[PDB]
């Protein structure tokens, strides 16, 4: 079940980063009080944490 | 010069990475990896990296 989608750009730059790319589906599991999320990529198969504003709820 | 400011909080997990609150006045020095500027808030005094989009051009 998707929650969100990447609505920007995301290249990682650090070890724990989800790369995303526009649109894709993303599966939120944890949105933090510091404003990172951590989520599965639909797309890619692949687990990470980026920036909160990266992504919009569907 | 300033050359953007930040549209969205930005609280940094890496720490080579720059806070930015909404509103903060960002000077914008050079792109490191892609999509991730290099900035020095202009509140904050502080330097440091943040995702491209998070902050927007201005005139300055």
């Amino acid at each position: 079940e998707q929650t969100h989608r990447a609505i920007f750009r995301f290249v990682p730059r650090h070890e724990d980063e989800l790369e995303l790319e526009v649109d894709d589906p993303l599966l939120v599991e944890l949105q933090a009080e510091d404003y990172w999320y951590e989520a599965y990529n639909m797309r890619t198969g692949a687990r990470g944490v980026f920036p909160a504003y990266y992504a919009i709820e569907v | 010069e300033q050359t953007h400011r930040a549209v969205f909080r930005f609280i940094p997990r890496h720490p080579d990475e720059l806070e930015l609150d909404v509103d903060d006045p960002v000077l914008v020095e050079a792109e490191e990896d892609d999509f991730w500027f290099r900035g020095f808030n202009m509140r904050t005094g502080e330097r440091g990296v943040f995702p491209a989009f998070y902050a927007h051009a201005v005139p300055g």
